């Protein structure tokens, strides 16, 4: 739910860096 | 300085 | 949905079959034709949990920001104010719908009656046979009885 | 849906042939044609288990800004503001859905019995044959019975 | 999905079967055609595990901007703000779904049986031969049985 | 995205293949043709590691900006302000998905035995001939045994 | 990408090939033909570093704008206002993706054994002959073998 | 990209065989045909470097606005601002992405020995036939060895 959304987010800024 | 924090410069 | 539960009792139906013929395959050399009998009954479950958890660690925190005012004259105050964060699970399970909540087997063996050691080792074989389960409230009888 | 679990209910008894196979595989030369007898039960979880974990690093953080008030007079003041930034790991589980949560091997050697030494020599090939993991619940029996 | 389940298993029995043939062209060889018998249990694992750490390291900091106020009087007045700058690693890893969480051998040899030494030859051999991982929960047997 | 699994089995087996044939290109000459079998096992992650690093110099900064105030009166007055510039390095890397994790290579030599001052040496050519690191948990076995 | 990874292992075999190449057109006329053999393994990085590095000079600032102020009365009063100009390099670099990692070359020379002095001449002669690098972590072994 | 690898490749190779023919076409009059025996390892980066820097003079300012404010009274008070222009350097390079990092070169020549004045004289005709660069980490062998 939101914390899984939160985790994909935070995999997404690792993509971004 | 960072997050839900203190340190207000 | 009465269709589906006219299904649901199909697929009982077919567990019991097939661990009737697993309880052949394994008997049938070992003590012969006709020198046997046996029963399977199989209760399934068809509930539809679905689950979600959100778990913490409370013994480990890790403190994020933190402001501390101790001053002294006496009058001693001691003000803090602290922030955590703290190890996060979030686990969504959906468990399978038709489960194996129970399963009997019986079996009656043919006398002429059956030694207990010759019992007892039918009764390890038969467990792993079958899969016998006691935490799961199986329940296995061998019996020596009289066929007619 | 249900034609989901009959394919489940598929998918275990492939499983059970296979390992069958392998068992005869092994005992066929070993032991020979008709002198045994061997069945194999495998229970299958089909949940869908999917986890989201958060976790961070007390022990070592790092000081991001820092306020340090420090007045004497006594009087002794000390103000002090911290902001910290912490190792972040998030890791993101999806586990398989048809695993195998339990097996349960039975083998039935026939009498002329057999010794001790070689019963637990055979014991230890199928240990290997068929991957036995007392960890996850197996259970593997082999007996020597009489066949008739 | 179920059909994924079933090619999951089919990689499973390629992965077994490959092992075989290795294991039947070192053993082939050195001991013969019939003088032995071997089968391979893997098991696979096909998790979608996607972990992302943010790492950061606490004992060289760089101070960015920095204010030290200092005055004396008696009274004592040290104020001090300071900000830093710090080593920062960011990993995004997605692990491989199928990989091989645990592998179990066995090999039995015909007797005339076999001396200890050549027996742990044949043991270092397939040490190597299979790519034995101890660390992995990997279990290798070898035993020296009476073939009938 | 079995199918890429697949392939990548492929991969390990291919790589397998090349390793037997230079060892084989070795060890023909010197040993003949018969009197010797190698087995080689390849393990290859196939993990999507990306990671971005960002590394300050904490021991050379360069100021920018600077203010100091130092009055004296008894009362001493010292404040300070200071702006930094800082050596940044930023390197982002990605691996590449598949590497050969580890590496084990098991020889096995014909009797008629073999010395050890000659099996150092076939252990040394080996070494170089297959690429042998020890630091990557790779294994090298070099044994003599008799065959069939 | 898959494909990528084998064209990544066709440039390595090739790297091999092409050394081997070398190695021949060195050793062919100095020993014989088959009177030598020899092996070479290369491994190559594939990773996709890319680095950008902002370096100051600590040590020669020059002054952009600079207040002062020093009023006496006793009271010593000393302001101070500095802005600063460094030197800046700001480098921007991209490594080549396939790099030699580690090399690991070895050969073996048909006894009939060879002098140390001559082994450590061809050993000179190799060095160059391939661009041994130590620094890298490569390898490079000459034996004196008995061929059979 | 891996193309471009290969080319890269080819032009490593395309250097070596032209420093081989530039050693022939030196040593071939000088020793003869058959006499001697050369290979060329060169090894090329082809990283991107792209480098920007801004230099400065701090010891030659030029002050170009000035305020002077020297009162007394006993009281000194002496304020001061001052503006500064100063010698700037901003030099934007990009080097060529192929460049010779390291080259090693191995020649040996047939016995029949050579005296160590005529292996001097030829190193000294080869240091400036191939271009040797200490510096650069570059090697020169030159051997007198026994061709079979």
């Amino acid at each position: 739910v939101d914390g899984i959304q939160a985790e994909m987010r935070a995999m997404m800024v690792e993509a971004t860096n | 300085r960072t997050d839900g924090r203190h340190i207000p410069a | 949905a009465s269709a589906a539960r006219r299904k649901e009792q199909e697929l009982e139906r077919s567990q019991e079959q097939a661990l009737r013929e697993k309880i052949d395959s394994v008997l049938l050399p070992i003590l012969g034709y006709g020198n046997y009998t046996a029963q399977v009954d199989i209760q399934m479950d068809f509930s539809a949990v679905e689950q979600t958890r959100k778990r913490f660690d409370p013994n480990t925190p890790a403190t994020r920001s933190e402001y501390a005012l101790e001053d002294y004259n006496g009058s001693v105050r001691k003000e803090s104010t602290r922030n955590f964060e703290l190890d996060t699970t979030i686990s969504h399970e959906r468990k399978q719908t038709g489960t194996v909540a129970r399963q009997t087997v019986s079996v009656a063996i043919k006398d002429r009656p059956m030694s207990e050691s010759e019992i007892n080792a039918i009764r390890q074989v038969l467990i792993g046979t079958v899969g016998f389960d006691q935490g799961r409230g199986d329940l296995l009888n061998v019996l020596s009885v009289k066929f007619a």
